[PDB]
């Protein structure tokens, strides 16, 4: 169970990447878009752990 | 973890590489081991508390030293006021209560 | 942009005649004076893009610690190719990315 | 005599500085020279390498063990323990 | 790999003082003059015909 949510994260920050890559990624405002894309990844990997 | 080399953590890892994996996400536990990428990140991020601790301590003693100096002769008197060593009134009632 | 002085090797400026109503480049290391063609005199714009691509080379296929994906370049039809993001450091610059065909030798974008 | 020196002018083991590993591409050991095609709980998870379809390396590292110190050498299963400990 | 990342002294000196990693080396020095001619052996142009 602990592999496959640590493999359901890893795809989710994948497709994170993806969609900032394409100019795709809504940006939270004012702030940029490459903190906005750390800050989700954070995100992502905290409630991973 | 920040890009220390040409925009790559690690000689190890390609240029240009936001894998969870590339800048510091440790999916092994302590029981199974670290990789030694893993266990750099750790080390980093175990440097860098110690560092945050060690000013931390030292510049919460140094307010705390200066807010006693400050505080010294405030005593409260036997009408209920509290005053300073000039007798001057910081508060008519300690507390308000 | 700017010329420079055609014996002086020094910098030119723009002036005014007033006896023809005319924008010259005069060069007062020197008394040449020369025939302005552009009554531009200074360009100023807040918003910047230039500098995406930036100092891109020929060699750049050899560089082993760049990435290579698996694209189809455009013209050439090849399977493999080398990407990075953009060289400008600017605080919100995009991070779409260059590919570099390792077969053509030429740059192409993802659109 | 065939030595350390004998390997390094035989143009199998080479020095790098710091500023030279801005240029080169390690790989942890030499399991990672060869892409595999497993699923046991028991060892720990390896980086995925899928950032790239192929990698081309330069270089192989000759043991991470070697990144640490003399002090540090001495500590066993240093890799199980939280660094403050170490 | 150069220097160790586990230990660092406790207090003042952390960050300060560090221990070389295993197989860490200094260098020695080399003279530069081989390393000219091995260059204007091969093709290497002077800054004075650089245009
Ligand atoms: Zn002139
Ligand atoms: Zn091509």
């Amino acid at each position: 169970e602990i592999t496959h949510a640590i493999s359901s994260a890893k795809e989710q920050v994948q497709e994170i990447i993806y969609k900032a890559q394409h100019n795709e990624l809504e940006l939270k405002p004012g702030m940029t878009l490459r903190e906005s894309f750390e800050g989700e990844v954070s995100r992502t990997l905290n409630d991973a752990r | 973890i920040a890009f220390g080399f040409a925009d790559r953590s690690l000689p190890h890892f390609t240029k240009d590489d936001f894998s969870p994996e590339s800048k510091g996400f440790v999916e092994n536990s302590y029981l199974r081991g670290l990789t030694p990428q893993e266990f750099f990140f750790h080390a980093m991020a175990g440097r860098e508390g110690l560092i945050d601790t060690a000013v931390k301590t030292a510049e919460t003693g140094y307010i705390q030293r200066r807010l006693v100096k400050a505080l010294e002769d405030i005593m409260v008197h036997y009408d209920g006021t509290t005053r300073n060593s000039l007798g001057d009134i910081i508060q008519f009632l300690y507390g308000e209560d | 942009s700017f010329r420079f002085c055609l014996e002086c090797n020094n910098m030119l400026y723009p002036k005014e005649d007033k006896e023809n109503q005319r924008l010259l480049y005069s060069c007062r290391n020197c008394d040449y004076t020369e025939l302005a063609e552009d009554p531009k005199v200074y360009r100023h714009e807040l918003i910047t893009n230039i500098g995406e691509t930036a100092g891109i080379v020929d060699d750049i296929g050899q560089d082993p610690t760049l990435p290579r994906s698996d694209k189809e370049c455009p013209e050439c039809h090849s399977r493999d190719c080398v990407f990075f993001q953009s060289q400008q450091r600017r605080k919100d610059t995009n991070m779409t990315l260059f590919y570099v065909c390792l077969n053509c030798k030429k740059t192409f974008r993802d659109e | 005599v065939y030595g350390w020196s004998s390997l390094v002018t035989s143009g199998v083991i080479e020095y790098v500085d710091g500023e030279e590993e801005e240029t080169i591409m390690i790989a942890m050991t030499p399991e990672d020279l060869q892409t595999r095609s497993l699923n046991d709980t028991a060892k720990r998870i390896k980086p995925e390498m899928s950032t790239s379809s192929h990698h081309t390396f330069t270089h192989c590292e000759i043991h991470p063990s070697m990144i640490l110190g003399v002090a540090a050498s001495i500590i066993p299963f240093p890799d199980h323990n939280q660094s403050p400990r170490n | 790999g150069l220097v160790c990342p586990a230990e660092t002294p406790e207090g003042q000196a952390c960050g300060l003082v560090k221990n070389l990693s295993l197989l860490s080396g200094i260098s020695i020095g080399s003279p530069s003059e081989p390393i000219i001619n091995f260059l204007e052996e091969w093709g290497m142009e002077p800054l004075e015909d650089y245009d």
